[PDB]
């Protein structure tokens, strides 16, 4: 079992580095590939990528090429990433989820079993 | 690889609702349909082929044709208000469509 | 520090030499020391 | 024989590994059942 509880909403100025993280507090941090998907109003879902803790291999998305630095450390049991060059249009709600698997060719034999409550971000300008 | 679906769908309660998620060569690709309700986080309802995971009520169903994926709804209720997103793991990446909003009179 | 911690051994190989047949010669086959006449045989047995 | 390994350890118990196909899944995984088929294997003990 896992909860993937994360921090609440944050307020920050435009053009500043954005840092968000999800912490499990439930099951083991490893053994469960973690991916992030963006939810926006009237725009569908956007896929950022996925990072496997134990494997340590991160896969990027076509539109998020070079704008994201995803890192995961087993000792801290927390997955965090850095974002920069974010515009007002890019503002949306970010979610974190687990895939139950840690193999690159096995994700298709699985789904996003659990989701996060969603951490809305507001940009002030 | 590219997903296009109707913006919305409306059906009377208790009827059978058929949703088509058209694309380009999406048959034999292990598509997955998700459900998101207003005020609640998205949940998993379909996995790897139209597959209903045990613990979810057996109200959803579907099949994967040659070049189309269909979802059938049985025993529709008022609480079924949600948005359905069809995605698949193609080229080691996930693509999310616009999604459909179900309307019940 | 000191050595001889585990049964496993890590060290150099054992060199080989060209083979000669049809004459009394001392031999060392995988540490098997002896003397005799080495000759090709029509027999055959399991590879291992 | 197939292979020999100089593992140099003591073994008292052993377990069998079986590959299973995921017949079906459940959300908030509760260790749903799998399928491999009859998994029929023997086990025997050697004596001097």
């Amino acid at each position: 079992q896992v909860q993937l509880v994360q921090s609440g909403a944050e307020v920050k100025k435009a053009g500043s580095s954005v840092k968000v993280s999800c912490k499990a507090s439930g099951g083991t941090f490893s053994s469960h590939t973690i991916t992030w998907v963006r939810q926006a109003p009237g725009q569908g879902l956007e896929w950022m990528g996925r990072i496997i803790p134990i494997l340590g291999i991160a896969n990027y998305a076509q539109k998020f090429q070079g704008r994201v630095t995803i890192t995961a450390d087993k000792s801290t049991s927390t997955a965090y990433m850095e974002l920069s060059s974010l515009r007002s249009e890019d503002t949306a709600v970010y979610y974190c989820a687990s895939l139950q698997t840690v193999d690159t060719a096995i994700e298709k034999y699985y789904g996003m079993d659990v989701w996060g409550q969603g951490t809305t971000v507001t940009v002030s300008s | 690889y590219e997903l296009t679906q109707p913006p919305s769908v409306s059906v009377s309660p208790g009827q059978t609702a058929s949703i088509t998620c058209s694309g380009d060569k999406l048959g034999d690709k292990y598509a997955c349909w998700y459900q998101q309700k207003p005020g609640q986080s998205p949940v998993l309802v379909i996995y790897q082929d139209n597959k209903r995971p045990s613990g979810i009520p057996e109200r959803f169903s579907g099949s994967n044709s040659g070049n189309t994926a269909t979802l059938t709804i049985s025993g529709t209720q008022a609480m079924d208000e949600a948005d359905y997103y069809c995605q698949a793991w193609d080229s080691s990446t996930a693509v999310f469509g616009g999604g459909t909003k179900l309307t019940v009179l | 520090f000191e050595l001889l911690h585990a049964p496993a051994t890590v060290c150099g190989p054992k060199k080989s030499t060209n083979l000669v047949k049809n004459k009394c010669v001392n031999f060392n086959f995988n540490g098997l020391t002896g003397t005799g006449v080495l000759t090709e045989s029509n027999k055959k047995f399991l590879p291992f | 024989p197939l292979v020999d390994l100089p593992i140099g350890i003591n073994i008292t118990r052993f377990q069998t590994l079986l590959a299973l196909h995921r017949s079906y899944l459940t959300p908030g995984d509760s260790s749903s059942g799998w399928t491999a088929g009859a998994a029929a294997y023997y086990v025997g003990y050697l004596q001097p």
